[PDB]
């Protein structure tokens, strides 16, 4: 069922074919540099989105 | 939290499809989460000013955060069905009630279709490298099937609110 | 410069329509305004990284 | 972690009409450091592309990154000289020691000096609504003086870095 609790699946995907590692991160095994990563989270308000969006909505943007 | 590499991962690629280009347009989802949120809430109001008027849905920065929270719950339930090419998450944790508690609170079904489909166009938009401001970093070839597959989970939110 | 990444994160509040989020209520005041300071380190972002390398080339914002 | 509300607030604003228009140029740079500073490094590369091809300033994602993130951590020092109306912070803790250290590392002053010009001339733009895709939300009109103060801050971090 769909809680009311704000949780959604946050998926992460990681790319490091270049080699660069970041301190800490190896949180599982391989070495061709990929690695997905899923945690559920809480979704928080923005009020300052909130407040963009309300000032600007009326501007297309990005070329759409 | 699970993460995901090298032999697990190899795995994962086998019972999904395309798992590079897959991966590679869960990405484009996740990476642009804001904007497309953002970009979408903004066209249901500018098709529809009334929306942002006093006492309408989206009204006071509450209101108006509630609506970019919950389109960016949507989008990453949707982000999470085209990882495993499987909407069972989407519909057992997002979906199933949702119209419900929507129709209680009366968050116009209107409004929501309207964010739903912008949302799709921006998604698919993405991943035909379509889009215009921002193009991905892919190697270029077809990925048409992921955008119909990824649209049909859209749709699935679309076909429960309406 | 301490070569630790870290600045100088301002944020500015304004919850002068009294939406309020439990417990963060920090200094005194009735305004509605508040302004907080800390000292983050600023990260590494790869995704931002490779979009700009990407689309530097696209005028955007109208700029 | 500080807060600075009500009168400690108010002692920061000094005077009533300035004061204002000074919260809200602060809020208007940290509101949108992101795209800030990806315009202000993109516009860089934009006018010198070799700063990406092999061996440049910014080719490859870590050094791309790192500039990302230097851009931002300037941009909010700045943010904070704004604030706080001097620069000594931004002096003794981002700037001493700061161009030195991008000698050593190879970090071109030229490309330095026209990120940090991107990135006035961008702050200065939503403060004086030349803005042109995202206006603040403000009462409208002139912040002609914390257009040049701010200028100032970075006209400061170019002078020692460029
Ligand atoms: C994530 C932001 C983004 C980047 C970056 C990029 O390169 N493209 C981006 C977004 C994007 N948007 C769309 C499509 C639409 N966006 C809107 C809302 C805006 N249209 C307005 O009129 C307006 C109010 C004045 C908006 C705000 C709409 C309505 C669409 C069309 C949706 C539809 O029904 O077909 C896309 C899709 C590709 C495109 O450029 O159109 C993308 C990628
Ligand atoms: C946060 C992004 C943003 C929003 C939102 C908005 O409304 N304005 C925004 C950014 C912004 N940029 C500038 C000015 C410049 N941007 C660039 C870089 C781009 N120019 C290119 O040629 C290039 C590659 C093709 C880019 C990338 C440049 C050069 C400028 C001008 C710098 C100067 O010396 O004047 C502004 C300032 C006002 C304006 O729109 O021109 C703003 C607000
Ligand atoms: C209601 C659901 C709103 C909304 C409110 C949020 N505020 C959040 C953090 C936050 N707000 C303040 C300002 C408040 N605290 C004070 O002491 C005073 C002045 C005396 C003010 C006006 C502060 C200082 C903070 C951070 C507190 C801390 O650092 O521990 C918040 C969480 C996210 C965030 O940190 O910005 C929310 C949701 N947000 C909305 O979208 C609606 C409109
Ligand atoms: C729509 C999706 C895009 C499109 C995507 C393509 N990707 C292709 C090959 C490819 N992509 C990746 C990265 C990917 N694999 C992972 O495991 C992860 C992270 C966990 C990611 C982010 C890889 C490694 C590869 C193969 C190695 C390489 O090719 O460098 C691809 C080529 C066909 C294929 O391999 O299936 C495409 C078309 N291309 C486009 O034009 C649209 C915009
Ligand atoms: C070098 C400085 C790069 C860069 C690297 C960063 N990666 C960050 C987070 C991160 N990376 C992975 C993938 C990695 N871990 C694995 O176990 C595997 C393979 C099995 C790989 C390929 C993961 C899982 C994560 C998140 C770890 C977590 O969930 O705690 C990261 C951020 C660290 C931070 O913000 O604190 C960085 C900086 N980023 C860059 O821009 C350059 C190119
Ligand atoms: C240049 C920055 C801008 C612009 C700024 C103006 N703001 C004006 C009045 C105003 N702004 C605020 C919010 C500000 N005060 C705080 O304590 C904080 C902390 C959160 C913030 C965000 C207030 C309270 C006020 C006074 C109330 C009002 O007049 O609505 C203003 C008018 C100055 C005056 O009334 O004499 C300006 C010009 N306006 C622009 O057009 C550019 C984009
Ligand atoms: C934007 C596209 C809409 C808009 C949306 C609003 N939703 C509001 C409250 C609300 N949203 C949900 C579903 C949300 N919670 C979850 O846990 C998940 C999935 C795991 C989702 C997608 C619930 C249960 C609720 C009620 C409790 C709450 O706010 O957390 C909302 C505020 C309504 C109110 O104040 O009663 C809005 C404004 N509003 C619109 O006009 C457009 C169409
Ligand atoms: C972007 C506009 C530049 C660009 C910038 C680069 N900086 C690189 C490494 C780096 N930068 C600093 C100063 C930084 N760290 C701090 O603590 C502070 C102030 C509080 C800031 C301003 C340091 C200490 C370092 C060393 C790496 C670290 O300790 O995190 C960097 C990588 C250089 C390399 O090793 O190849 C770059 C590319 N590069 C450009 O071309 C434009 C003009």
């Amino acid at each position: 069922a769909m809680k009311k609790d704000s949780k959604a699946p946050c998926v992460e995907v990681f790319d490091e074919r270049d080699g660069c590692k970041a301190a800490g991160t190896q949180k599982a095994s391989g070495d061709d540099g990929f690695c997905v990563k899923v945690s559920m989270k809480a979704i928080g308000f923005n009020a300052a989105e909130a407040a963009s969006v309300t000032k600007n909505y009326g501007i297309k943007r990005f070329g759409a | 939290a699970a993460y995901v590499g090298g032999a697990d991962l190899q795995a994962l690629k086998k019972f999904v499809s395309e798992g590079n280009k897959r991966m590679d347009s869960v990405n484009a989802i996740v990476s642009n989460a804001s904007c497309i949120v953002s970009d979408s809430v903004s066209g249901m109001v500018c098709e529809n000013p009334s929306l942002i008027a006093p006492n309408g849905g989206v009204y006071t920065n509450r209101k108006m955060a509630a609506c970019l929270r919950d389109a960016e719950i949507i989008l990453r339930y949707v982000s999470y069905s085209l990882l495993s090419g499987d909407s069972s998450v989407l519909e057992d944790r997002c979906l199933n009630g949702l119209k419900e508690t929507y129709a209680s609170l009366g968050v116009p079904a209107a409004g929501n279709a309207r964010t739903i489909s912008i949302m799709k166009a921006t998604v698919i938009g993405f991943i035909t490298n379509n889009s215009q401001q921002k193009k991905l970093s892919t190697p270029a070839g077809d990925c048409s099937a992921l955008a119909s597959e990824v649209g049909g989970y859209f749709d699935k939110v679309s076909s429960a609110l309406a």
